[PDB]
């Protein structure tokens, strides 16, 4: 519709034909922050912009009242904004207060033009349709979503738009009921940002192993959520690592070598900076395969390196001075062990990179260090404020980890990420042992109270750490019902909970269509009928804080909702 | 032997003046930065011996005793070729080592560790003299005054039981006036 | 001072700012089309990516504006925020 | 109104600004040469002809902060000076080990040069860009053991050293200064 | 020693800076009111550079 | 025995590695990468003001192409099947399969601005309009090699049975010509070591490259690394090839001698006088995918006699004379070229006459160089068949002053009488 996959050059030709000048800045990139894709993405673009001489601007932005705020203070010489990994599933022009009117130019003829562009660069679906259909001044990046499947809605919005009797209105009835059957889908993400944006660097020509990095990176971001977003999107990833390597074979190792490969990565939590025996142990997956969580679980792991012939001791050797003869052997030591543990998807090839002689670093790796960063890396509403100015600052830490001259704050990351696991795993084995989760009927209800780390859940990415965590250990079991997950966490000092509206996944071998997120218009729901002081302003509109008093009203309505 | 011990050395040589970080040569310039100042030793991380070369580092922790002796060699020589002009002298190079290999408690190091290379920790007890180890023997046999030289390196040495071409049973004693020594010192860590 | 006072005497005091006085004369004068006050470290790029380091709202320039929001970061020609990088509230290069 | 450490020295970063100045030779990957069947650059420092006069690939001349500027972004590529190569450079390697006393003629800017091309260029170099830093590294060692060999020989008169660099200059200057200076203030002291 | 200034050569010089930075003006004015902006950044960073130079020369004396 | 194999302008093998060039010229590059079962294929441009680089997952396989400014054509030998893409792209592309008998193939492809050409191994000659429509079918010798520049085609022939031939157009939107019709070339095809066995098996013909100068000269680099232009192309019976620049004997020139070898010249474009070219090392004879920088060679006439640099050099110093004949005839070739581009076409920058004048400036001053060694000698004829040849009136007046300063008084009489004539 908007810019479809076939023509997001045209899009980025008016925004050098409109927003480009030696003079004057003129561009403006609104980032979501705690998003790896759309960090990720907003790098590709500050390095085409860069190259092309761009004059412009990088807003980090926590949500959707900072959105507010931050557009309401651009002036009029600020003639596009570029919004980065958000806005898609919202009424933008309704939500600024556009009107077309205020922003029309130079009309003349049957024609429009406008004294500001907003481009939209979202994953996030379902669209809304005001902005893919209802706005002329919302620009919309799709993947082709919209020619794919909504010709239906596109019908039924325009038609209910021209229907200002019998038929009149058995027909405006049934094009509400279309549009309130598309809306109230639940939340789901369908591409990565990164590789839009790649896509249209592809377009340009503009592809370089630097970009194509970034990409792998920002893809790579979604495979604990999402992994069928990155099935779909892992072999074109590969054909442009093979597009954009040099020819040369047998090649020797050397200071200016940056070599990116297709290899086995395997599902191990940081493997070549954790030990072989920490990356099988802090892993989401193994933990919930191997039941990892307790005692019983612990044996088996030890078990298993004991079948391997792996000695403990060499396990748990720091994965560089670990045992050279076991680094080469250790596929054949996986393929020849882990089926029998039922671990055999720990085998996987993904994209390792490496420069020079520092070593080896994966796509898994390195965003892990780089969510660690985005998490930690640095009178209630004040409060508040200053904490999410401790996000939107942790923005850049992650952002200057992406550049080579800087490994060493990309080391910082992967010590981060490190600690941050464990006190994902210890949190996670208290919930587990003392059996938090309750098993409300229709979800389950995880609420903590008090302990530990407690402080640190307040970030929503180390939240969906914990929530990804438990999720994975429910999917590996037969045993339990898929049902979606509600996981929250109270601020002592700011005496909300934090809580966030989780999907469930199938186990993460196993191949079907995607379950998608409806805690985002069922907490709209709540919120509506409710006088509860709630928050729903995060970009991540399945996260939401409340005050404590309100939390067991609210649940007690979410619960006898029918919308879940 | 001293083919592959040829071989090994010159690893090393290229592992000083090839080994390159953000456009610093950074053993070259630490050996020459030492070279200045006299004191004739490298300090080398291993994270970057790894990086470089994994076959030298498994050389190297396969057995230490008579790898570390080549690597100073390859030091010497590098030292050479880096502040003497070729064709128009220096001691054996200590090479120091920095590691972040997983420490081993005193208490539990045993005879799985005899030869490895080992990291660990605790406090110094006691600190005793200076005492003085050959790094180069002259000798010379009693009886027909054969003269040769035994070069010493100091990881686990004698001299010969009888001579080189009667000289008697037990032949040899040292010249300690061509002969050179070192420091040696002794530590009690607790 | 020509782009702690406890510490000096009344005729350092005087002294100093007569010796303001000067260099904004100077630079004034003739020879304006130079800011003589500026930096003596030699142009090496012409475009630079600046991080807004403390918060000063929209400032016009030449041609344009800046809104100068904390943790925002621009890529921007230097010659036009010089005065803020020495003035302390831009960070990078 | 000059800082302490300007007084009497250029900074590293004015050295380079100094090399920037001199022509080099450049691939352009644009065309400004308008034909028979817009801005033109218009400078005042240095010659306007070669860049309005610019066809891809045809090699041009011009001077070397233009050059990054363009090679800066993909519109150019810089043609490496001849002794920047491998066998030239090993050839004045073997020129420094062969004469002692002398150094090799090697132009002023090199080590500068040598810098910023493998900085900025680092994709343009014919020959493989880690050997080249190799030999550059070789022949500062060597060069610098022979200004170490110089220095036993500081005088109140005068002294020659006749193919270092600029960098190299500006690295010894504010010690052989002084010293010279100071032997100088000893020597004519002693003078009745 | 404090070297003789160059007096006629600094009059063409600032003379030469003045009526270029008018030209830099009169083109982005016709900018504002073909379109490649490469020699433009080459004018401004070349003033930038020679201003940087005076600037240098008279600091020092 | 002789196959016929598919060819494109400069383009390599793949050898023993995943990924090949399909053709490099003055406008850019085109390389393909065994991505598995299908081909990865990147359009690379060195004009990046005009052109943007672009790529495209390719199921068909094609091996060959011709890349020119308005568009890239490609086409698959084996099954037909060619595409032309404009560069544009407001212009739509268009795919289409021309018919092969069993055992026919593509031998190479070219574009136009209003024509699209294949040519094929049983010597079927397909013309196409720029947007696919068929326009004729003629029949000739099997076309081995074929390039275009504007609307000047020009092709080489070859069979067992006709020999090495070439053909020369000028297709154009209006008064369509043909100047020559498979004329005998003059090119040394390879012996029909093991590197150069699997360059031939890909290349039999042995031609590296085949293109037009800037000035619309047909060129032509054959086995013996020389480069060949067709001079005074466009009167027929005058026509004649020059063989410009011998790269073999300029690489041992530059060198320094030594029988050097395992260096390679890999040609893109003559531009006016000056060979763009990467410079390859080792075993192999071509290019990697990281594309050096087209290094410039000089044309150089081959009068350079190697036995006398030998003697002389035993870093190369040339002798005074022999630098003067190079001179003289690159200078009296390169002006004649010039003025015959200057007369048909015209000027197509501002400079060209500016260009023809110093160019002549530095013909007589050859002339005078060897005409002092010829009075150095006291040969009188010699020096006098020599003041014959200079062009400038007031260059002739320096024959005088060298005759004078030969005490050479014949010469001097002779030489004004030359004087009074080109006067009069
Ligand atoms: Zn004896």
């Amino acid at each position: 519709m908007y810019y479809g996959i076939s023509q997001f050059s045209e899009a980025y030709n008016k925004i050098l034909r409109n927003s480009s000048s030696h003079s004057s800045c003129q561009l403006v990139i609104f980032v979501s922050c705690l998003n790896i894709d759309a960090l990720c993405a907003t790098k590709m673009l500050s390095l085409l912009f860069k190259k092309q001489l761009v004059q412009s601007q990088i807003v980090p932005i926590f949500g959707y009242s900072e959105l507010r705020r931050h557009y309401s203070q651009l002036d009029d010489n600020i003639n596009s904004l570029l919004l980065v990994g958000f806005g898609g599933v919202i009424d933008l022009e309704a939500f600024l207060e556009i009107d077309p009117q205020e922003y029309v130019i130079d009309t003349d003829s049957g024609e429009q033009s406008f004294r500001r562009d907003i481009y939209v660069l979202d994953a996030h679906r379902p669209w809304n349709l005001d902005n893919i259909f209802g706005s002329q001044i919302i620009q919309c990046f799709d993947d082709g979503t919209v020619d794919d499947t909504l010709g239906e809605q596109k019908e039924a919005y325009y038609k209910l738009l021209e229907l200002d009797r019998k038929q009149r209105k058995k027909q405006i009835h049934e094009y509400e009921g279309v549009l309130e059957e598309y809306y109230s889908q639940g939340t789901t993400v369908v591409n990565s940002i990164s590789a839009q944006i790649y896509s249209l660097l592809s377009a340009i020509g503009e592809t370089n192993l630097s970009n194509l990095w970034l990409n792998i990176l920002g893809t790579t971001s979604l495979d604990i959520a999402y992994a069928q977003v990155y099935n779909r999107l892992y072999p074109l990833l590969q054909d442009e690592v093979k597009r954009l390597t040099p020819s040369s074979r047998n090649s020797v190792k050397t200071p200016d070598t940056l070599t990116l490969n297709i290899q086995p990565d395997y599902y191990l939590f940081l493997l070549r900076h954790s030990s072989l025996y920490d990356s099988f142990y802090y892993s989401n997956y193994v933990n919930a395969k191997l039941s990892l969580w307790n005692e019983n679980g612990k044996k088996r792991l030890h078990k298993m390196f004991a079948r391997m012939g792996i000695p403990l001791s060499t396990a748990q050797e720091t994965w560089l001075y670990m045992d050279h003869s076991i680094k080469r052997e250790l596929g054949i030591i996986f393929d020849k062990n882990l089926d029998r543990y039922g671990l055999q998807d720990i085998i996987r090839d993904g994209f390792v990179r490496t420069l020079g002689y520092r070593g080896s670093i994966s796509a898994s790796e390195f965003v892990e260090a780089l969510t660690a960063l985005l998490e930690v890396g640095n009178n209630s509403a004040q409060k508040l404020t200053n904490l999410r100015k401790r996000w939107v600052s942790n923005f850049w830490l992650s952002w200057d980890a992406l550049d080579d001259r800087k490994v060493e704050l990309l080391n910082r990351g992967i010590q981060l990420a490190q600690d941050l696991q464990r006190a994902i795993f210890n949190t996670g084995v208290a919930i587990l042992e003392k059996k938090l989760i309750k098993h409300l009927r229709i979800y389950r209800l995880c609420v903590l109270q008090d302990g530990p780390d407690l402080d640190l859940y307040r970030n929503p990415l180390t939240l969906l750490r914990l929530g990804n965590w438990l999720i994975e250990c429910c999917a590996e079991s037969e045993d339990k019902q898929l049902l979606p997950m509600v996981l929250a966490s109270i601020d002592e000092n700011t005496d909300t909970y934090l809580v966030a509206g989780l999907t469930p996944r199938y186990p993460r071998g196993l191949d079907k269509k995607p379950i998608l997120n409806n805690f985002s218009m069922a907490f709209q729901q709540i919120t509506a009928e409710t006088d509860a002081k709630v928050r729903i302003d995060n970009f991540e509109s399945s996260i939401i804080e409340i005050r404590r008093e309100d939390l067991s009203p609210f649940l007690e309505k979410l619960t006898l909702s029918g919308l879940l | 032997n001293d083919d592959d011990n040829t071989e090994i050395i010159k690893s090393f040589k290229n592992f000083i003046l090839e080994f390159r970080l953000d456009s610093q040569f950074i053993y070259r310039d630490q050996l020459r930065n030492n070279i200045l100042v006299k004191n004739y030793s490298l300090t080398v991380n291993m994270e970057h011996l790894i990086g470089y070369n994994e076959d030298i580092y498994k050389k190297l922790s396969d057995e230490p005793s008579d790898i570390i002796p080549l690597f100073e060699t390859a030091i010497t020589q590098v030292a050479k070729r880096i502040s003497i002009l070729s064709r128009a002298s220096l001691p054996t190079f200590q090479l120091i080592l920095n590691s972040n290999a997983n420490q081993i408690p005193l208490r539990d190091l045993d005879s799985e560790h005899v030869s490895k290379i080992v990291r660990l920790s605790g406090i110094i007890i006691s600190t005793s003299v200076l005492s003085s180890r050959a790094t180069y023997l002259s000798i010379m046999c009693r009886n027909c005054r054969h003269t040769t030289s035994i070069t010493i390196n100091n990881f686990n040495v004698s001299l010969p039981r009888s001579c080189l071409s009667n000289c008697g049973p037990d032949p040899y004693i040292i010249i300690h006036e061509s002969s050179k020594f070192i420091d040696q010192q002794f530590l009690k860590l607790q | 001072n020509g782009l702690d006072t406890n510490n000096l005497s009344h005729q350092e005091q005087e002294y100093l700012k007569e010796y303001c006085d000067l260099i904004t004369d100077l630079k004034s004068g003739d020879l304006v089309d130079i800011d003589l006050s500026g930096s003596l470290v030699p142009p090496s790029d012409v475009f630079i990516d600046v991080r807004v380091l403390k918060d000063a709202g929209e400032i016009q320039t030449e041609y344009g504006v800046f809104n100068l929001i904390k943790d925002s970061q621009f890529f921007v020609r230097q010659s036009d925020v010089e005065r803020l990088i020495q003035q302390g509230y831009l960070q990078k290069i | 109104s000059l800082p302490a450490h300007l007084q009497q020295t250029f900074s590293p970063e004015e050295i380079q600004f100094i090399v920037e100045n001199e022509p080099i030779k450049i691939f352009p990957r644009i065309t400004t040469r308008q034909k028979i069947r817009h801005t033109r650059w218009q400078l005042i420092t240095t010659d306007d002809k070669a860049l309005n006069n610019m066809v891809a690939m045809r090699s041009t001349e011009v001077v070397l902060w233009i050059a990054l500027l363009l090679k800066q972004q993909s519109k150019c590529s810089i043609v490496a000076p001849q002794w920047l190569t491998t066998k030239e450079l090993d050839r004045k390697i073997q020129y420094e080990k062969t004469h002692p006393d002398r150094f090799s003629e090697l132009p002023w800017n090199w080590l500068v040069l040598a810098r910023i091309l493998f900085n900025k260029a680092k994709d343009d170099f014919h020959d493989p860009i880690h050997e080249l830093r190799g030999k550059i590294q070789d022949l500062r060692e060597i060069r610098q053991i022979k200004v170490l060999k110089g220095l036993k020989y500081l005088n109140e008169s005068h002294l020659q050293l006749d193919n270092l660099s600029l960098l190299e200059i500006n690295e010894l200057r504010p010690f052989i200064t002084e010293i010279m200076d100071k032997l100088r203030e000893i020597h004519t002291a002693s003078l009745t | 020693e404090l070297l003789p200034y160059p007096h006629q050569l600094m009059k063409r010089l600032l003379n030469r800076i003045s009526m270029q930075s008018q030209l830099i003006e009169n083109i982005s004015m016709g900018f504002l009111d073909n379109e490649s902006k490469l020699p433009l950044l080459c004018m401004e960073t070349e003033l930038e550079r020679l201003k940087f130079v005076i600037r240098s020369y008279i600091r020092c004396r | 025995k002789f196959r016929y194999m598919p060819f494109s302008p400069a383009g390599t093998p793949f050898g023993f590695t995943d990924r090949r060039y399909l053709t490099m010229n003055e406008v850019g590059y085109v390389s393909t990468v065994k991505n598995s079962e299908q081909y990865s294929i990147t359009v690379s441009f060195f004009d990046v003001g005009r052109f943007r680089e672009y790529h495209f997952e390719d199921l068909f396989g094609y091996d060959l192409c011709f890349l020119n400014e308005k568009g890239t054509l490609f086409g698959q030998s084996k099954t037909g099947q060619i595409q032309y893409r404009p560069h544009d792209s407001i212009h739509s592309n268009w795919t289409k399969i021309i018919p092969l008998q069993a055992g026919e193939r593509i031998t190479s492809v070219a574009a136009t601005p209003v024509r699209v050409i294949v040519g094929t191994s049983l010597g079927y000659f397909r013309s196409f309009n720029q947007f696919g429509v068929p326009f004729a079918v003629e029949k000739t010798s099997p076309i081995v090699a074929l390039t275009a520049q504007n609307y000047r085609v020009f092709s080489v022939h070859y069979s067992q049975f006709h020999g090495l031939s070439y053909s020369l157009s000028e297709l154009g939107t209006s008064s369509k010509r043909y100047y020559k019709r498979e004329c005998p070339l003059p090119m040394s095809l390879p012996n029909i070591k093991d590197a150069n066995l699997d360059y031939y098996n890909f290349n039999p013909m042995g031609i590296k490259s085949l293109f037009f100068s800037s000035y619309g000269d047909p060129c032509i680099f054959g086995s013996d690394n020389t480069l060949l232009l067709l001079s005074k192309w466009r009167s027929p019976e005058e026509s004649k090839w020059l063989p410009i620049l011998d790269s073999n004997m300029e690489i041992w020139k530059m060198s320094g001698g030594k029988e050097t070898t395992d260096i390679h010249v890999w040609p893109l474009a003559l531009a006016y006088d000056t060979l763009n070219c990467i410079l390859v090392k080792g075993k192999h004879i071509w290019p990697e995918f990281p594309l050096p920088l087209p290094s410039e060679m000089e044309i150089r006439m081959p009068v350079f006699v190697k036995s006398k640099l030998l003697e002389e050099n035993k870093e190369i110093q040339i002798p005074v004379s022999m630098a003067a004949e190079e001179e003289y005839l690159r200078s009296k070739v390169l002006s004649e070229l010039l003025t015959d581009t200057l007369e048909n076409d015209g000027e197509m920058y501002g400079n060209e006459n500016e260009v023809l004048a110093a160019l002549n400036g530095a013909y007589d001053k050859a002339l005078l160089r060897l005409f002092a060694s010829a009075c150095s000698d006291q040969n009188v004829e010699k020096a006098l068949s020599l003041a014959h040849e200079l062009k400038q009136d007031r260059a002739l007046t320096a024959a005088v002053k060298i005759s004078e300063r030969a005490e050479l008084p014949s010469l001097v009489k002779k030489i004004n009488n030359i004087r009074e004539a080109r006067y009069e």
